[PDB]
RNA sequence: GUUUUCAUUAAUCAGGAACGUAAACUAUU
RNA sequence: ACGAUAGUUACCUGGUUGAUUCUGCUAGUCAUAUGCUUGUCUCAAAUACCCAAUCCCGACACGGGGAGGUAGUGACAAUAAAUACUGAUACAGGGCUCUUUCGGGUCUUGUAAUUGGAAUGAGUACAAUUUAAAUCCCUUAACGAGGAACAAUUGGAGGGCAAGUCUGGUGCCAGCAGCCGCGGUAAUUCCAGCUCCAAUAGCGUAUAUUGCUCGUAGUU
């Protein structure tokens, strides 16, 4: 249909992503998430059930980064998008960090290696990064955006 | 309903065209022919042949040589030499193929001429790909690359899933007796040839 | 209008409000089936 | 046909090869025999130039033809082993 | 109303008022289906 | 505007394809009532 | 059809006949 | 109708039993 | 008390038929066969190497073990994602859209243009390490990108073409179509790489599909 053309081509066209299947994995974790919010607003409140699963799913959520920290609630929680989570993603955190000039160069940088989350190098721009891990997205140490050698064309350039 | 559905389609699948067999109550050797490019090694594949066989090492082995491997059916080994004409000669005679590629190197001109060759003129049943010079190697990774991509190549050029057989070594100046066994034990057992029009209808 | 990327309605994100007919109450109604519990089990989220 | 979903046949004869336009159906239409029943029934080879890699006695799988002459059921699929598409993108030769 | 403000579900079940709004862009159109419900040009559910 | 109203001539030919196909599907269907 | 009928059984008058398997469906159901 | 008696005797039909030239316009309401 | 002293204080209108306007004109299979394609990483439905670990048997620390562990294949699935990123200048004036169409709507878009930057993993690979010995993994010096390549596929829809061919007929039209044209194959540089839609390391096809009454066993 032309609603799911147009609504998959606008997540893609948005968030730098590479075909469709990326978004029918987010739009099937997420519609997962949803039907355990709906599954526990079946029973009442103040049943233990709802009360402590409900309160494991929201602070899941808040510590992923994925649902704000003002809005706590499990109506919230069925309220939550695709959009939300893409914008978890690290190659728009990458690009909205200003690493990189356009969600397809921050996509390129996290395929050549140049970024790191905290200690490690990510090879892969699908990292979904959490909210304490937000802040340490930088440059790799071998990167020559971040030190070491100059590089590749540099030193053919250089010779 | 599944399992008819499968038997039916089995059904469908072991149907051919009626052809005429022409085979005889005592029938001849069946001739293989070894056939590839220039210094892959077809005479030591037909000296480690035969020693495998009838345990004679032959240093020097010309013309078609007949070998007793079972108690009803017979071989004859061919070696083609690397002229075009005797591939086309052979090509129309040939009853199982021993097609050599080299290793290292990669497919040629002359292994991809006479599988078209073969094809256009008559598909006989068995065509082995044997595989060589693997020896000329360092890294183990990069060979299980090369066997992977003309074991591919191979199985678009003629059927998929064919039998390749990788034979490593020249301990002896002759090949390794394991490898050589394994396809012996491919080209021992056998099934009747197929019938080709050509071969049912004129005498050769 | 206003949040329409060619047919693709951005306006519709949850609490969805949902319009009923009375061809669609009556059947609801019909095949004993309820009507805020079903549509929220439809479409996953809160609707009004 | 049958209880399956391909079919094997021989090529009896390729009607209509005498036909003067070039992409008629009746151009393209080729009798089969069916190996499993008997039958003689008429299929669709998919291409004018893909009619001359249909040659006369050769083991032809056919299927159906779901969408000139509204009623030839079948399509020739693959001769001889290889599939016919992929002889007309000469991607493959035919064994004989 | 739905060619007005658009941000509606339209739950209905009959063909004819399902065949006129499904030529406007971007309404989703809910019905019954006999164990549930079944939304149509939805693209987020 | 030729573009367009070659396509709007296609859609057309479906549309009496169609209209014809349940024409003959519906009288088929009463012709046996009938009978 | 009404909308008030009952989905279990059929209904005659003010009798509602239930066959043996729909209570056993219920039944099913429930566990 | 009675200023009449036994108080479930009853309801339904598998099996079975008695009676035997035509067609042609059509808990209440 | 003024108000129908025979509630007839009722019934006396049950609504034919037509015109106009607004609406309406399939998708999954843990389901089999088959076709095309397949660079990277984990992973696994289906005649390889060793007792090195755990274990066992013996005159016995050494000798011997078909349990066990190591490796190889794999688009049946499943997992992650390469095939490019970013500027400047020059030139053109159109690009796009629709309900309503010889009509309306909107304002920056291009180009097989000219140049410049960087980034680099597939692969090649010295080693060291891993290990029974190898491999993989992790470390790792050195190379490793300009398209005519380090060469993305599978389907569907549509336009344009001859001193060519075929068919119909009250001239020049129409249809099917067209690798086939005068020459020419080391000749040609042409729509120079036609346009659009869908999925994209996956994708398609086929089929299956989703005469009446009494009366007993029995029943209430
Ligand atoms: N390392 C290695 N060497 C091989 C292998 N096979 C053959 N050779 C060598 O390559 C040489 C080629 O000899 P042949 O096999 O007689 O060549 P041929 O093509 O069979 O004979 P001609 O057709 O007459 O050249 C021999 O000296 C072999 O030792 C192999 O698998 N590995
Ligand atoms: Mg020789």
């Amino acid at each position: 249909e032309a609603a799911r053309l147009d609504s998959e081509l606008k997540l893609v066209g948005e968030y730098g992503l590479r075909n469709k299947r990326e978004v029918w994995r987010v739009l099937l974790t997420l519609s997962k998430i949803r039907r355990a919010a709906r599954i526990l607003l079946t029973l009442d409140e103040k049943d233990p059930k709802r009360l402590f699963e409900g309160n494991a799913l929201i602070r899941r959520l808040v510590r992923i980064g994925v649902l704000d920290e003002s809005r706590m609630k499990l109506d919230y929680v069925l309220a939550l998008k695709a959009e939300d989570f893409l914008e978890r993603r690290l190659q728009t955190l990458v690009y909205k960090l200003g690493l990189a000039k356009s969600i397809h160069h921050a996509r390129v940088l996290i395929r050549q290696r140049h970024i790191r989350v905290g200690k490690q190098i990510v090879n892969v721009p699908s990292f979904m990064v959490r909210l304490d891990s937000q802040k340490h997205i930088d440059f790799a140490l071998t990167s020559p955006f971040g030190g070491g050698r100059p590089g590749r064309v540099r030193r053919k350039k250089a010779k | 309903a599944r399992q008819a559905a499968r038997s039916h389609d089995i059904k469908e699948k072991r149907l051919h065209v009626p052809l005429v067999d022409r085979l005889p109550d005592e029938p001849p050797p069946r001739l293989v022919v070894i056939v590839g490019p220039p210094g892959v090694g077809k005479t030591t594949l037909l000296k480690s042949l035969v020693r495998r066989y009838t345990k004679e090492t032959m240093s020097d082995p010309v013309g078609p040589i007949t070998v007793v491997t079972s108690k009803k059916q017979r071989l004859t080994f061919i070696e083609c030499p690397n002229e075009l004409e005797a591939m086309i000669d052979m090509a129309k005679v040939a009853d199982i193929v021993l097609l050599m590629i080299d290793g290292n190197y990669g497919f040629e001109m002359e292994t991809m001429e006479f599988l078209n060759i073969l094809a256009n003129t008559g598909m006989p049943g068995n065509v082995f790909g044997i595989l060589t010079h693997l020896d000329l190697f360092k890294k183990p990774s990069a060979l299980k690359d090369a066997k992977k991509r003309l074991k591919h190549r191979l199985w678009t050029e003629l059927y998929q899933g064919a039998h390749l057989f990788y034979l490593s070594g020249v301990l002896n100046g002759r090949y390794p007796d394991r490898e050589i066994h394994n396809l012996s034990r491919f080209l021992s057992v056998m099934k009747n040839p197929r019938p080709l029009v050509w071969r049912n209808t004129h005498p050769y | 209008p206003s949040s329409m990327f060619f047919e693709h309605n951005e306006a519709l994100v949850p609490p969805y409000n949902v319009l009923v007919d009375t061809n669609f109450l009556s059947r609801t109604v019909g095949a004993k089936l309820p009507l805020l519990e079903s549509a929220m089990d439809c479409l996953y989220a809160s609707v009004n | 046909f049958g209880g399956s979903s391909h079919a094997k046949g021989i090529v009896l004869e390729k009607v209509g090869v005498e036909a003067k336009q070039p992409n008629s159906a009746i151009r393209k239409c080729v009798r089969v025999q069916l190996i499993k029943n008997g039958k003689k029934v008429t299929a669709f080879v998919p291409n004018d130039g893909c009619l001359n890699f249909v040659d006369e006695n050769d083991e032809v799988l056919l299927a159906g033809f779901g969408r000139d002459i509204p009623g030839v059921r079948f399509k020739v699929v693959k001769v001889s082993g290889v599939g016919l598409l992929a002889l007309w993108k000469e991607k493959k030769e035919k064994p004989r | 109303r739905v060619q007005k403000h658009r941000i509606y579900i339209v739950a209905t079940n009959d063909r004819d008022l399902k065949r006129r709004i499904r030529k406007i862009p971007g309404v989703p159109i809910m019905s019954v289906q006999k164990g549930k419900y079944a939304i149509e040009r939805l693209p987020g559910a | 505007r030729e573009k367009l109203k070659k396509e709007l001539a296609e859609i057309e030919e479906r549309r009496r394809e169609k209209q014809k196909k349940e024409k003959k599907e519906f009288w088929e269907r009463e012709g046996k009532k009938r009978k | 059809r009404p909308v008030d009928l009952p989905a279990v059984g059929r209904m005659r008058g003010a009798e509602l006949r239930i066959s043996a398997k729909e209570a056993a469906a219920i039944a099913r159901e429930v566990r």
